[PDB]
């Protein structure tokens, strides 16, 4: 789920 | 966006709430 | 004599917990029980704890009660041993030797003698390390370590306490910081920006250490750890030094952790998580070590955006240069410092959602208050009637509801059939009207324009320019709670203190950027060169739109539509002294009052007036111009602004006299040159995905930032900053 993840830990 | 509001925040219109 | 593990090279097992009377030491024992590969205890020593005859089973049952009530995992007596009776191993401090030591069986280790340590606590630091210490660092180790690590005493421990500890790396037999913190999400809980789960690794956290997601208790512990670290020491840098004396775990396995911690230490602030904010540093202070340091950015505008990666760069190590248009830095970060006592923001200064927010953070690395808003907010007709409050409860109810069925409508067009927001409002209202023969006052309808003004100023344009399917599509992702502030000493400060020390070029308006060839050829307007292996470009998006800059070779035409279907947004400020406080009687301390329209054209004409002394002693009044206003606007000069702004005080406040003003200032951004506008948002036809293909470096060379391209938090200080940490981390992968 996209919704909950950290921004800046999200930038696969 | 609506996140730029403060005086009189507009509430609908949102999402269903998500929980984890 | 052999180890009951499969494939142990426990070529010589020893009883380390030698408990019982009958320990085997270092001889025959029916069975050596395999904790690690240099750990192994004696089935004499098994049967001391796990036997009810004998003298350990008291101990054994304690501990077992405990790692029930307390936690979620077997209590089995490897697990007992490994928490309970495992020797410490500490490392000499000696600069020179730098050797691993066990602790004898009784010695409890703290922080403080990790901090110290030397061995013999003769020359004691040269006798021979245990062979079994170089053996931790055999990528096979790790596979063969029966029980995965759990830290006691960690700093993290006192904000997990809804957790089971052994879920997020901790001990089950275990047990003043800023409130704006909050880095973890609690069991089933809404989403907020910037938290981590504590028990689960995110995505770019498992792309980077894929050896952890078999087992990721390791990670975790030691992730969780550092952040708790940073948030109660953000004044300095936190270094491996600082961490290791908080990694309390028996056993060998505690060499493995103060390996890793490393690893984990340079990932988290390579990608801004910790180490951050307005921390400055150098030159033998580099936060990233020497193998990131050989390469060379330029960045190209000094606001929010550019000078968040400027600072992670330069403390990473990386050697940058900031080129500006203008002859100052801040971008549509601009303070009034020459009200009396009272620092005035002619671009931003309100913090929305202070939560987990780095605005909120660099408050504390500077030790700068905000002042958290009321909920208040009258809303006062011309000339002098504050608005009923079941009338103000109705007008509000109704405007919501139209939004609720713009949001109905939307679920299943694309963006192919996208229409303004405000025409589909209208349409709704119109269709609202007619359906149930209701009949609205024409005050309830001009109630109704505020609101309307108001989604105009968070947009920042005419709601009939603005997609009805897009408008609020960043709510999509999690978005920062708590608190709004006006930040009062104003954003300068942290603008001010992101640049000190960095190389700044002012008045130097890049014109050309050159990608071709072997490294990245800058030119100003008047023909000086820069040159550089990264450019980042930080320009606002209206500068975009225009094209004021060549790229050569040309943004691609999937960029193009990505930039033109966005908005630049505008709104303007105007700020008023007065001689005294002359709203008082009437506001009574409120932070903020609405200005009711007087008809739909005129309705983001000064629609709400900001006190500006939240001790409420000077008297300052902030407004604001949107939609439709801002072009009624242009041709006037500031001096008739003020008039309207004055006449429409006097009709507000039409029952008594107000002083006239003894100071003001009007903006033009939107005919600032290298600026032109106030923030972006959602065209009618665009999508969100707009700002992640705008954020899309190109060939890992060149790299864009801003708030137009943030998707999550778009149009905000914060959102520039965190698209500079972002592309900064992009920047030092490479
Ligand atoms: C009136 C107003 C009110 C606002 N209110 C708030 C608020 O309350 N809260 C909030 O969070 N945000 C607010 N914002 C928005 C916030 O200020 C911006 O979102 C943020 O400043 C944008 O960051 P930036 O780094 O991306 O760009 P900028 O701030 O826009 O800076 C870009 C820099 O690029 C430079 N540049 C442009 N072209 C070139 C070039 N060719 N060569 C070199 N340099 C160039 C510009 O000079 C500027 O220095 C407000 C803005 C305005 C104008
Ligand atoms: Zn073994
Ligand atoms: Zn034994
Ligand atoms: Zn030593």
């Amino acid at each position: 789920d996209p919704h909950f993840h950290h921004f800046l830990l999200s930038q696969t | 966006a609506r996140t730029m509001q403060t005086a009189r925040k507009s509430t609908g219109g949102k999402a269903p709430r998500k929980q984890l | 004599r052999k180890c009951e593990k499969a494939g142990c090279t426990a070529t010589c097992p020893v009883c380390f917990a030698s408990a019982s009377e009958r320990c085997a030491k270092n001889g025959y024992t029916s069975r050596w029980y395999h904790l690690s590969c240099g750990e192994h205890f004696c089935n004499e020593c098994f049967d001391h704890y796990y036997r009810s005859h004998k003298d350990g089973y008291d101990k054994y049952t304690t501990w077992k009660k405990i790692w029930t009530s307390n936690g979620k995992t077997e209590p089995s007596p490897k697990a007992f041993m490994a928490d309970q009776q495992l020797p410490y191993w500490v490392q000499c401090t000696k600069p020179e030797c730098r050797k691993w030591r066990q602790l004898t069986k009784e010695i409890q280790l703290t922080p403080q003698i990790a901090k110290t340590y030397r061995c013999g606590m003769s020359d004691h630091c040269s006798l021979p390390e245990d062979l079994r210490v170089l053996e931790v660092s055999n990528h096979w180790w790790y596979s063969m370590l029966i029980l995965p690590p759990l830290l006691k005493d960690s700093v993290a421990a006192p904000l997990l306490s809804a957790y089971y500890p052994d879920c997020v790396g901790m001990s089950p037999s275990c047990t003043g910081m800023n409130r704006y913190f909050q880095p973890f999400y609690q069991p089933n809980e809404c989403g907020k920006a910037l938290c981590v789960r504590p028990d689960v690794m995110e995505l770019d956290e498992l792309y980077e250490f894929p050896e952890y997601s078999r087992d990721p208790t390791m990670y975790l512990a030691l992730r969780n750890l550092i952040l708790a670290l940073w948030y109660t020491n953000c004044k300095e840098a936190l270094t491996p030094q600082k961490c290791i004396p908080h990694i309390i775990v028996r056993g060998l396995v505690r060499i493995r952790c103060v390996q890793e911690v490393e690893r984990i230490l340079y990932f988290m602030t390579r990608k801004g998580l910790i180490n951050t904010g307005v921390l400055s540093v150098g030159a033998d202070q580099y936060l990233l070590p020497k193998d990131y340091h050989n390469k060379s950015v330029i960045i190209i505008g000094a606001g929010p955006a550019g000078l968040a990666a400027a600072r992670q760069l330069h403390n990473f190590g990386i050697k940058v240069t900031v080129l500006e248009a203008k002859d100052r830095i801040g971008g549509r970060v601009w303070d009034d410092k020459s009200f009396k006592g009272v620092t005035v923001g002619r671009g931003a200064q309100i913090v929305n959602g202070c939560i987990n927010n780095p605005v909120a953070l660099m408050c504390e690395q500077l030790g700068i208050s905000m002042h958290k808003f009321g909920e208040r907010c009258d809303l006062i007709q011309e000339g002098g009637r504050i608005t009923d409050p079941t009338i103000d409860k109705r007008m509000d109810f109704h405007f919501n509801a139209l939004l609720d069925v713009v949001s109905e409508w939307r679920k299943d067009k694309t963006q192919l059939q996208d229409v303004p927001l405000g025409e589909k409002i209208e349409e709704i209202y119109k269709a609202f009207i007619k359906e149930s023969g209701i009949q609205f006052s024409e005050l309830e309808g001009q109630v109704l324009q505020f609101h309307l003004s108001n989604l105009e100023y968070a947009c920042g344009s005419n709601l009939h320019q603005v997609s009805a399917r897009s408008w609020d599509h960043n709510e999509f992702f999690a978005q920062f709670a708590g608190d709004h502030t006006l930040l009062t000493p104003g954003y300068s400060v942290i603008i001010e203190k992101l640049a000190e020390g960095l190389d700044i070029q002012l008045k130097s308006p890049v014109q050309c950027i050159d990608y071709s060839g072997d490294e990245v050829q800058v030119t100003t307007t008047d023909g000086t060169g820069y040159s550089a292996q990264k450019v980042l470009v930080t320009v606002p998006l209206a500068l975009l739109q225009k094209g004021a800059i060549q790229f050569n070779p040309p943004l691609s035409e999937k960029k193009m539509k990505a930039i033109n279907s966005l908005g630049a947004g505008i709104i303007e400020k105007i700020a008023l002294q007065f001689p005294y406080r002359f709203w008082d009687s009437k506001v009574q301390g409120a932070d903020f009052f609405g200005h009711v329209p007087p008809s739909a054209s005129k309705r983001g004409l000064f629609a709400v007036f900001y006190d500006m002394d939240p001790q409420k002693k000077h008297s300052v009044l902030m407004s604001v111009i949107a939609g439709e206003a801002v072009a009624s606007v242009r041709t006037l000069d500031d001096k008739q602004v003020l008039q309207q702004c004055m006449a429409t005080l006097r009709e507000l406040f039409k029952e008594q006299e107000v002083p006239d003003p003894t100071k003001y200032f009007v903006t033009r951004w939107s005919t600032d040159p290298w600026i032109q506008m106030a923030y972006s948002f959602v065209k009618t036809g665009g999508s969100g995905e707009a700002y992640d293909i705008i954020a899309e470096d190109i060939q890992g060379t060149v790299f864009f930032a801003g708030e137009a391209t943030n998707r999550h938090f778009p149009q905000t200080v914060t959102g520039a900053y965190l698209s500079g940490v972002r592309e900064a981390s992009k920047i030092a992968a490479f």
